[PDB]
């Protein structure tokens, strides 16, 4: 047989964006 | 019926020009790039174009990116002339050539600090155009000609004009084609280039061939070898510089005969490298005491 | 994936050999032709193979036509060994090398003056072999190798042995492919070749540049020029044979300086033709009274 | 150094189902150079022996 | 008489605005 276990040994890293004006 | 795409292909790098390089209104045309599929040698669309007769762009949106900081400033206008023979180069007024641009449908103007695109306007009918090099009439082989017109003097951050011709971005194509009639198109769209030049070794024993192993070349590609030597006094001592170079694998004999009675500087070696980018050839000198260097040029097709 | 085909190509000619040329049973292998996509330079499937990562022959049938009269006879067997590392080149029995051939699936047995076909049998699973030139392991990028084994001695109209080896036919691949993941696939396969060797003109008045137009080349194709000569006495009278050839449009120089204090044979020219296959370049001589002939090769990418 | 390379040697085989590499700059809008970023799928195609 | 035909031999040019931050 083969089985597909959803492994739960990870962790996320969400990306946020911004940006400064000249003044 | 052989529909391929959508993909991406780099056309050229666009070089903005200084204010002193702009004299006539014709000098504002930065690029005049034909958008035939057989007109971008080395890219993926042109390599494919030499294996079908006809084509038609279903979607040819040309995507410009900047390569320049946001602290310098200049302004472009960019369009695709669907007629390949309407030439804006004979316009004697500087503003009329850029009103020629924005009047064409599908045109676009932009600051050259940002990424904008120009789509290709489809025809009303269903006409296919030919691939290959342009033989007689441009209206058979070109679907459009991409133009970019500089409308503004190239300024810098310091409030000065740039005095040098500056590469200011790149042109990419997002293409989707049809094709028909698979064939070969007899003119090759590749260009050859002298890859590198390296001298023959100096054998120690007269009339005995010692094998020169050269490295650093690309693996498993065919090369061409022609001799070239510069400023060598062969009559600085006794003897006659007689060289004979043969590959152990390929075909050909490079012969260097510097006898001033009968001169023979001729021959060529066709040989291909192994899996490691190396090859070797039998270098032999009749008079091994003559240590004047002789070189050869490695010819290769790049694209 | 892109499913191209069906189409035809040209592999090679096949040279059936006589009784004396067959000494070992390993000599019976007439052709060892790899049926990867990237192994027939100049053809259509090889040019397309360098624009994708992976290939798979859906239906790839190799076809043979004879180029030989019906008064000579020699039975062939033709098979496509799907394992590219199975090597029949070291089998000691002349009947075992042909039992190994006829037991391959899709093999075909024919007299060599009869046109027949051989189909490639595809895998049971779905493997995409890689395109491009060979690498470390030869089982990643080849789907099959085509072999033609000569199983009987070549014979004449009267039943006596032919004493000379004979080019006898040609192989044509009728193919159908998938491709995947477009790449430009470096280390291109375009081999260069000397197009022709044409010599310079001999101008009248020294120190004058003249225009030598060379004709009969391919239109709008880029070439490469390397200097050459053969068996010339550059000291037959007073003066030093100095030549310099520069194009009017291209790039580079050619220098023929036969000064015995500093002898220089170097330089190259990259120039392309017009629509007529012609171009021109500026030849100048410092002593035009000295009529030593001098050549130059024309290096061109053939495909 | 990553945990995925640590955990990779506790199974036999892998397959990237989704793999998107996300370039983050650390530079202002005052210097400019153009990159091109790709993931070639053949690990033996090497551009390092191109003379153009 | 006089008639006012809406002539349809033109084409638009819509304007979009943007602007880059310092970082
Ligand atoms: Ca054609
Ligand atoms: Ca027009
Ligand atoms: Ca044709
Ligand atoms: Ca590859
Ligand atoms: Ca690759």
């Amino acid at each position: 047989r083969r089985r597909v276990v959803i492994n739960q040994s990870n962790q996320s890293m969400p990306v946020t964006s911004n940006g400064a004006p000249l003044q | 019926i052989s529909r391929l795409g959508p993909d991406s292909d780099f056309l050229t790098s666009v070089v903005a020009k200084a204010s002193t390089s702009i004299v006539t209104p014709a000098d504002r045309i930065l690029v005049k790039q034909p958008l035939s599929a057989s007109s971008f040698p080395g890219t993926r669309i042109t390599g494919l174009s030499s294996y079908w007769e006809r084509y038609k762009w279903l979607s040819a949106v040309a995507r410009y990116v900047p390569a320049v900081p946001n602290t310098v400033a200049c302004q472009f206008v960019m369009y695709i002339d669907t007629d390949p023979l309407d030439d804006p180069s004979n316009i004697s007024d500087d503003n009329q050539i850029v009103r020629q641009a924005v009047s064409q449908a599908g045109s676009n103007q932009f600051n050259f600090n940002t990424s904008k695109t120009v789509p290709l306007i489809v025809r009303a009918d269903n006409q296919y155009y030919y691939t290959g090099v342009d033989k007689q009439n441009l209206r058979f082989s070109l679907q459009g000609i991409l133009y970019i017109i500089q409308v503004t003097d190239l300024i810098n951050f310091n409030g000065e004009l740039i005095t040098q011709d500056l590469t200011c971005g790149s042109l990419f194509l997002d293409w989707l084609v049809n094709f028909s009639i698979p064939q070969i198109n007899p003119t090759s769209l590749t260009d050859v280039r002298v890859d590198k030049a390296v001298n023959f070794i100096k054998p120690e024993v007269s009339g005995v061939a010692e094998i020169q192993t050269v490295t650093g070349l690309s693996p498993s590609t065919s090369y061409l070898l022609t001799p070239a030597f510069l400023e060598q006094n062969f009559q600085s001592e006794a003897g006659i510089y007689i060289l004979s170079a043969t590959p152990v694998e390929g075909e050909g004999t490079i012969s260097i005969n510097m006898d001033p009675t009968v001169t023979t500087v001729s021959g060529f070696i066709k040989v291909k490298t192994d899996t490691f980018g190396t090859f070797d050839l039998s270098v032999v000198l009749t008079t091994a005491s003559k240590k004047q260097t002789t070189g050869f040029n490695i010819i290769a097709a790049t694209s």
